[PDB]
């Protein structure tokens, strides 16, 4: 896709009812939601996905964003704070595929 | 906002007032803010819970080089309704009948119109003050009271038992509305947000439990996050004790619409879950995201011609507080205080339970203890809890009896409740007059007279009791005999 | 050394840098993130940013456990203790009792208040596993709560103690066992000899001096380094009259400033023993020896039962109150009426003054010279025929300022009813405590009698 | 998304990912992960609170358990202070496979 | 009477309240006395209050400046000294506002 | 500049906002005139923090 | 938003849709929880599916702005929605399109 900006979330923990806020370059705030929420155990409506603009999606951010999502909510989860990861282009290219 | 009051009422032999004419004027600080509001609600219960068939209030508003005074929990209510007891009080003894007595002939019957001309519906009240009558054993009481009395010359008990009447809605008929925002995930969680705001008062817990029963769902699968201007836009302050009326109204209504949308899925598999219907109509492709509003119906009251109510329904309650005095310090004890409260039929007993001790012991703080110093100059003096004092655990009445009136459905609020935040604070002005009865029953051990209406200003603090308990102390202090 | 190492939850923490204007609440939210412990006031008055201090007490080979107020509480000072916050004792995944019982009957309604009301709860069942319904009011005079009336947080808490809102039955048990172990690191260090530390800020240098000639050869040397122990005076005097002290030194570990010494005429302690050490040790004095024996003991225990709450009489020293000198102190009064006596030394002198009107010459001075200290004051017994009394009126009864608070004391000529001595003791009647000494004198011989009532009120109505 | 401020208490992510494209992973070493100054923490499938399964035909692991199946798999993800430290760290974690 | 130490008895508290109907759905919580949802959270200090959002790494901090007088004329501004402070940014007045 | 303070300095100094509010109902000399006593005073309710 | 101005289309839409101008409507962010279960920006549908959504949103205000449009319909759009406003008439909308 060589979308200019690479994957990117940050997740922040809100320290409540397992309240979770992403930033996140994707299409696809929905799935994002939904995936984080299972791998996570709570309901949906606990998991708020926010996006301002990507830097080029081109269908490669519809779902392959949210290997990225998921790693990071974990993260944010796990030691209550702020956590965030953006992919290299070498690191984008390998993980997220392509056409 | 700081009121000062000039009364005259005419009254008869039997207690029954005939007259009644009050001006008022408030420190209202360096800008207007809500000061006119809040006199006008204050104007609205000078009546408190009396029918007064020739009255006269006056409010005038101080423009001061302070700092601008603002909203606080009663609006005005509570400053109105002292003066109002503060004269009654004087009726009763310049009459030499009970107190409770001369009260309950000069309330309000069902069907009585206020002053400002609205009807009172549902009126509780006549219920409230015999049922904290019988709980409170008031009459049994006084006889204690008065037995401590003559067996105690450097300590004195009072006993005092107070109604309130509190106007519901905003004074400002528009403000009056709300909204709400809900959608439904397709894992059937819920996700709500409403305009109100939470600090303390459990209006979040409240409208889950709404929201809870009007989809038929547990309110665990029911989360609120927060209030947000791009969530819910155009919000009146959560204020004027409404709030869970106007958004529960508004919960409801975003929750009816979603019902109405799932009624096809429902049909399709009665028993199958939440979940299936949910997802099912994911899949069909219908929305799962409603706005839900309201508004208070029929309000809008009109000075130029004292018509149009201002208030959806009023809240009524009782208190009986009895004190004891040390005459010699002017510390004072809070022994029992026994209140009965209609907030029609509870949303949450628990919270409403809550914000009937919490309202009256800010009351009681506002009666007995907290009291703000400034410099000739105006530079406020009393800025934190060491000069600032708001009661303490050790505060709060020994003995403490709260009820929730039985079987008063409350039909044009949200599932028959009532209102609760600001309408019990008041009620904590028993303990003011139950402090003013003891300090009469002190005067009256030094030989005063017993129609004597001697001043006792708010807050009634150590110093004003101590002063007021005349004694061969304060008159070698004062006049050097 | 430079170095500050405490604990807090357990944890060890570090600190290269510690500056003396940094308080444990501000190093508590701002440098490690736990935000449990709130600013209410700042003041001490409110407790919401109350914390439990556990430490081992060198002079009892035992380890203590007490709140404090952490936004008075200067991290310079909590060098080798050990602190526990809100976070420590439990989270909703596992509540400690305190926490689940407050939640559960209704006694947090906005919650600010509540880490600070769990936290003085948790540290009166780590004192007192079984405390007395008493026990449990008296844990919360200095914490307030602006919205829930205070009745269902004493309701829950009650079940601690010797239809329906809540189910008592559904709460778990408490397990003493069960909460966190003293830090094994903490009693490995108490086997060092304490050295001085040094600290330094933006504005503000803090010695945390070892020793007695530490001490004294740093006042000989500069004078104007400000005694601190507390902090609950001197954290007023820079947070709020932005006063600033340069120099600073902490006396709070020295052994002789903080002994209990029975003597024949009373007890001594030592200039930097807490109020609740002075409370506990009159407490069991007053317990066993004879009623006519301990007359001025009950009176100090009297005005201790209004003066704060447990957060600030855990910090506040008996020589903190006397040298502060407020016009509204409540102990000073009734120091000056029993005439307790002082033991000032500076390096190279030792003086003893009895306290009387002398004492305090002026607006908040005493007589102590630039470069002496306070080292102990000795509460006296008191004899036959000696009688105290003390009193406080303020606006509020518990945790307040008085506005009017007395030391009282008569002794009468042995088998009579005839005054040797009389000493009539006020603050808030003047810039200073002051004495009664034109009224009190002519009333020397005279018989207990309605004449000599009489006598002393016209004296006091034209005196004050 | 990355042009977002920090939080003081913000941590970075890095993911560690397959050399290999069909192995049982046999062991993961994280001893020279754990030297790098900042590194907060090594997660891996038995982190994960709920569900290991993600993806839209939720085939997909959320990380690696017992098998990687493409070069560029996500095995795990280091947590550290810094983006510099995350890398460093993810560097020294040694993964053992079996073809 | 007058002599008497302050003492007080023990507290004695009643709560009534009336109970739902008994053909009420144990899922239907309107009436019932459920806890403030955030209780717990609130008792343990997880839950967050505007000043226990975390700082921006790049968050800067706000200070009013207010009248000591009743009622005056601000005749100069002298803000020489809170230049001179580490960290200073600036001082905003009347002049500032958009 | 002279400053107004208390509610007794605005009264003096005509320092309001807007108008005298008022509800009246009644006959006001009527009642008086025919009631058995009449009673006057004033009462002072400091503010609240 | 991914480069394709789908906001300014959208914004488009909303300008003709009210009849007012491109300039008194924005657009901030997309959020899960100002709208639930939307489908990927994908399959080049974005404008079709989101343009209706809009266009319905602003239909339903429309509707709910009548009277008072009737009662002036030269006084301006802010003098409409302040009436609204204190006549206590919604003006939040969600719209929705299959
Ligand atoms: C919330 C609150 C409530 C309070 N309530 C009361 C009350 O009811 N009654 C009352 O009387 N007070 C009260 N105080 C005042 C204060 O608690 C006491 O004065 C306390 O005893 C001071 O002790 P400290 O160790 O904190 O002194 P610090 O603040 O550490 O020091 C106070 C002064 O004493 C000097 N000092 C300390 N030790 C020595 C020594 N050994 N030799 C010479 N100088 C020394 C210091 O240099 C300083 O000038 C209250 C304070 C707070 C914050
Ligand atoms: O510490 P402080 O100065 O805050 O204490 C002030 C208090 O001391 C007393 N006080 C101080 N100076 C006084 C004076 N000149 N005359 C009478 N009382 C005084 C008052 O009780 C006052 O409330
Ligand atoms: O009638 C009221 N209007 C308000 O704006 C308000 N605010 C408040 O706290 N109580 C009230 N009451
Ligand atoms: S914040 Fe109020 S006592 Fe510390
Ligand atoms: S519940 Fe709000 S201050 Fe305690």
């Amino acid at each position: 896709h060589f979308y200019l900006e690479t994957n990117c979330t940050i997740a922040v923990p809100k320290g409540e009812a397992g309240e979770m806020e992403l930033f996140v370059s994707t299409q696809n705030t929905m799935k994002t939601q939904s995936f984080v929420a299972k791998m996570l155990g709570v309901p949906d409506n606990r998991i708020v996905v926010r996006v301002k603009r990507m830097g080029g999606g081109f269908g490669g951010k519809e779902t392959r964003s949210t290997v990225v999502s998921t790693a990071l909510a974990l993260a944010a989860h796990k030691t209550g704070r702020p956590v965030r990861c953006m992919l290299d282009r070498d690191e984008d290219m390998l993980i997220t595929g392509g056409r | 906002h700081p009121f000062l009051a000039k009364y005259k009422v005419g009254f008869m032999k039997t207690g029954t007032v005939v007259a009644l004419e009050v001006a008022h004027f408030s420190n209202g600080g360096n800008t207007e803010d809500l000061s006119r509001s809040i006199m006008e609600r204050a104007l609205f219960h000078m009546d408190n819970a009396y029918k007064i068939p020739n009255i006269r209030g006056t409010g005038r508003i101080c423009k001061t080089n302070l700092p601008s005074n603002t909203a606080f929990r009663g609006f005005g209510g509570p400053q109105g309704m002292l003066i109002a007891e503060y004269w009654m009080s004087e009726v009763a003894i310049t009459c030499g009948l009970p107190a409770e007595e001369v009260r309950r002939k000069n309330m309000y019957k069902e069907g009585d119109l206020t002053h400002f001309n609205q009807k009172l519906e549902g009126f509780t009240l006549p219920r409230c003050w015999d049922e904290c009558i019988a709980s409170s054993q008031y009459l049994a009481r006084k006889r204690e009271v008065e037995k401590f009395n003559r067996e105690n010359c450097w300590k004195k008990r009072g006993l005092c038992i107070i109604p309130t009447k509190f106007g519901i809605s905003f004074t400002l008929p528009f403000l009056n509305q709300g909204g709400a925002l809900v959608h439904v995930y397709t894992d059937g969680s819920v996700l709500l947000t409403h305009g109100g705001t939470e600090m303390g008062q459990g209006l979040h817990t409240k409208m889950v439990q709404v929201a809870s029963r009007a989809l038929k769902i547990p309110t665990s699968k029911i989360h609120i996050s927060e209030t947000s201007t791009n969530t819910v836009p155009n919000t009146s302050p959560t204020a004027a004790s409404a709030s869970a009326d106007l958004n529960g109204q508004g919960v409801y209504e975003a929750c009816q619409t979603i019902l109405k949308r799932l009624e096809p899925f429902k049909k399709k598999k009665p028993t199958g879950p939440w979940e299936a219907w949910v997802m099912d109509a994911y899949t069909s492709a219908v929305s799962l995201s409603a706005t839900g509003f309201y508004k208070t119906p029929n309000l809008g009251y009109s000075f130029e011609t004292n018509s149009g109510n201002p208030f959806h329904y009023f809240s009524y309650g009782v208190a009986c507080s009895e004190v004891e005095i040390d005459c010699l310090t002017g510390d004072h004890k809070n022994l029992r205080t026994d209140i009965v409260m209609d907030v029609g039929s509870s949303l949450n007993p628990a919270i409403d339970i809550g914000q009937v001790e919490g309202a009256f012991v800010q009351g009681l703080g506002l009666f007995t203890m907290e009291e703000l110093h400034y410099s000739p100059e105006g530079s406020l003096h009393t800025r934190g809890p060491s000069t600032y004092k708001i009661p303490a655990f050790g505060s709060i009445p020994i003995e403490f009896r709260v009820s929730l009136l039985r079987d008063c459905p409350n039909k044009r609020a949200i599932y028959a409740s009532k209102a609760v935040g600001e309408p019990p604070l008041f009620l904590a002005s028993s303990i003011f007059f139950a402090i003013k009865d003891a300090i009469r029953a002190a005067r009256a051990q030094h030989g005063d007279n017993a129609k004597q209406l001697f001043q006792l200003d708010s807050p009634a603090t150590p110093e004003k009791i101590r002063n007021a308990c005349v004694d061969q102390f304060t008159t070698l202090c004062v006049t050097g005999v | 050394a430079d170095e500050l190492v405490f604990f807090v939850n357990g944890k060890k923490v570090v600190e290269k840098n510690a500056d003396p204007e940094t308080t444990l609440l501000v190093y508590l939210r701002r440098k490690l993130g736990l935000c449990g412990t709130k600013l209410g006031c700042g003041e001490g008055g409110c407790g919401a940013c109350t914390v439990m201090i556990s430490k081992y007490d060198r002079l009892q080979n035992k380890i203590v456990h007490f709140s404090v107020n952490a936004c008075l509480a200067p991290i310079c000072s909590l060098h080798h203790v050990a602190v526990t916050t809100v976070e420590g004792i439990g989270n909703t995944q596992k509540l400690h009792p305190v926490q689940e019982r407050i939640a559960r009957s209704h006694g947090s309604q906005c919650g600010f208040c509540t880490p600070g009301i769990v936290m003085s709860m948790y540290t009166l069942l780590r004192n007192q596993p079984e405390p007395t319904v008493e026990e449990i009011e008296n844990a919360f005079q200095g914490n307030l709560c602006r919205c829930t009336g205070y009745r269902p947080i004493l309701q829950g808490f009650r079940t601690f103690a010797k239809p329906s809102l809540f189910n008592p039955e559904d709460f778990k048990p408490l397990d003493p066992t069960q909460e966190p172990i003293f830090p094994p690191e903490l009693l490995r260090l108490k086997d060092t000899p304490q050295k001085k530390l040094r600290f330094e800020g933006e504005r503000v240098t803090w010695i945390q001096a070892s020793t007695m000639e530490e001490l004294l050869d740093l006042k000989a040397q500069h004078p104007d380094a400000k005694l601190v122990v507390g902090n609950t005076e001197i954290g007023i005097e820079m947070k709020f009259k932005n006063m600033l002290f340069p120099l600073i030194v902490c006396p709070a570990w020295i052994p002789e400033l903080n002994s209990v010494v029975h003597g024949p005429e009373g007890i001594s302690f030592g200039a930097s023993c807490p109020l609740s050490l002075v409370e506990s040790v009159l407490a069991e004095e007053i317990a066993k020896l004879p009623e006519q024996k301990t007359e001025v003991f009950r009176g100090v225990m009297e005005q201790l039962r209004w003066f704060a709450g447990k957060q600030v009489k855990s910090v506040a020293s008996i020589g903190g109150n006397i040298i502060t000198a407020s016009p509204i102190s409540d102990l000073n009064p009734v120091f000056m009426a029993s005439g307790a006596k002082l033991t000032l030394v500076s390096r190279g002198t030792r003086r003893t003054v009895r306290m009387d009107h002398t004492f305090f010459p002026g607006y908040r001075k005493t007589l102590l010279r630039p470069e002496e200290i306070l080292l102990s004051i000795e509460i006296p017994y008191s004899k036959e025929g000696e009688f105290f009394s003390a009193f406080k009126q303020a606006s509020r009864r518990e945790a307040d300022i008085a506005k009017v608070t007395s030391g009282m004391r008569v002794l009468f000529k042995p088998g009579t009813i005839e005054v040797q001595e009389l000493s009539l003791c006020f603050g808030g009647m003047a810039d200073r405590t002051i004495s009664a000494l034109k009224t009190t004198p002519k009333q020397l011989s005279k018989s207990w009698n309605e004449e000599l009532l009489q006598s002393v009120c016209a004296g006091l109505a034209e005196e004050l | 998304c990355d042009d977002i401020p920090r939080y003081e208490n913000e941590l970075s992510l890095r993911l560690v990912t397959s050399t290999r494209a069909h192995a049982k992973i046999t062991s993961i070493d994280t001893s020279e992960a754990k030297k790098v100054p900042g590194f907060v923490c090594f997660l891996t499938a038995e982190d994960v609170p709920n569900s290991n399964a993600t993806g839209l035909f939720n085939d997909e692991t959320v990380f690696a358990k017992d098998e990687v199946t493409c070069v560029g798999h996500i095995i795990g993800a280091v947590v550290a202070d810094t983006p510099e430290h995350a890398q460093r760290a993810a560097r020294g974690v040694k993964i053992t496979y079996e073809d | 009477s007058a002599t008497l130490l302050f003492q007080k008895d023990p507290p004695a508290n009643v709560q009534l309240f009336q109970e739902v109907p008994k053909d009420q759905s144990e899922e239907d919580m309107v009436g019932r006395p459920l806890p403030h949802l955030a209780a717990n959270m609130q008792a343990s200090g997880e839950a967050v209050y505007c000043d226990d959002i975390p700082r921006y790494e790049n968050e800067l901090s706000l200070r009013l400046v207010t009248s000591t007088r009743a009622h005056a004329k601000i005749t100069s501004i002298d803000t020489s000294e809170a230049k001179k402070v580490p960290g200073f940014v600036c001082f905003l007045t009347a002049e500032d506002v958009p | 500049l002279p400053a107004i303070i208390t509610i007794q300095d605005a009264i003096n100094n005509n320092s309001f906002y807007g108008s005298e509010i008022k509800i009246e109902k009644g006959d006001l000399k009527k009642g008086f005139s025919e009631a058995d006593n009449v009673v006057s005073g004033e009462l002072y309710i400091g503010g609240q923090e």
